[PDB]
């Protein structure tokens, strides 16, 4: 998830 | 007055984003791990690969060492955490109980507990021997960007999307302090101070931000890198000159003057978001690492 825009 | 990192080092072999890099508390290695599922250990000095671990099912988005640097955790997507033995690269145990991604986790200075966060916006700690989770901590709103311990274990810091910051008491699990923000922004990374007293924590408004977290006082903003979308990993350099050390969405790594907040250094090289950083415990050696249109770790020097 870290690697992704999640925000 | 300003350190003079050069690159000594570029490190390929994940074959997808990288999304954490730690040296080893004995400093003989770094640890990555990636979007492809592995956890790769590398020689810090040389930079030669050594090995590749692997047993997660999806990808990782954080590794933490032990203090005797005999042990790994890695957090997944898989909704698990796995305690790796580094020598021979087996997994000891699997921490089962998050409900969803596993983002961030860390030992603590005694290395028989690990704290975990999640998009579950649970905070977790888990006793190293048994593999058991010892509590659940309901601690956020939001997904858990950052989870640490202070420096004998006694404190937990965690960051999340919800826009706070809470520290912990280990033993008991009880929040002791909440630090807010009127304007709220998303809060994607947050650690203590080596000496305990200070949290620093990283927004998603391109500010970085050192907190006296007892008096709940903002004693330095750091600012002018790019942090709008990414939970990216900053550090305290304690080696040479004292430093903030940041990754950038401009594809950078940042150098701050602990006191002062001036910018020393950016470091170039990168073709992606620099995800994360790391700062070497003896020498002035920072990692960093980027995400899917890089994909390589680099080793940095300075002589301060």
């Amino acid at each position: 998830a870290r690697t992704k825009q999640t925000a | 007055v300003k350190p003079n990192y050069a690159l000594k080092f570029t490190l390929a072999g994940h074959t997808k984003a990288v999304s954490s890099v730690k040296f080893s508390p004995n400093g003989e290695w770094l640890a990555s791990s990636s979007a492809d599922k592995l956890i790769k250990i590398w020689g810090a000095y040389d930079g030669k690969f050594e090995k590749t671990i692997s047993g997660h099912k999806l990808g990782i988005s954080d590794v933490a060492w032990s203090s005797d640097s005999n042990l790994l955790v890695s957090a997944s997507d898989d909704k698990t955490l796995k305690i790796w033995d580094v020598s021979s690269g087996k997994c000891l145990k699997t921490l089962k109980g998050h409900s969803n991604y596993v983002f961030c986790c860390n030992f603590n200075p005694q290395s028989n507990l690990i704290v975990s966060g999640s998009f579950d916006e649970s905070v977790r700690i888990w006793d190293v021997k048994t593999g058991k989770c010892l509590k659940t901590l309901p601690a956020h709103s939001d997904p858990v960007s950052a989870v640490h311990f202070n420096r004998d274990g006694s404190l937990i810091v965690s960051s999340s999307y919800d826009g706070l910051c809470r520290i912990w008491d280990t033993a008991s699990g009880q929040c002791l302090k909440t630090l807010i923000d009127d304007d709220n922004p998303p809060v994607s990374f947050v650690k203590f101070s080596p000496n305990g007293k200070y949290i620093l924590a990283a927004t998603l408004d391109n500010t970085l931000k050192l907190w006296d977290y007892s008096k709940g006082k903002c004693l330095k903003t750091y600012t002018g890198h790019k942090n709008e979308k990414y939970c990216i990993f900053a550090n305290f350099s304690v080696t040479g000159g004292k430093w903030i050390v940041s990754g950038s969405e401009d594809n950078l790594v940042y150098i701050w003057n602990l006191q002062t907040k001036e910018i020393v250094q950016k470091l170039q090289g990168h073709t992606d978001v620099v995800i994360s950083t790391a700062c070497h415990p003896t020498e002035n050696i920072i990692a960093s690492a980027a995400l899917e249109n890089d994909k390589t770790i680099k080793l940095w020097k300075s002589d301060c």
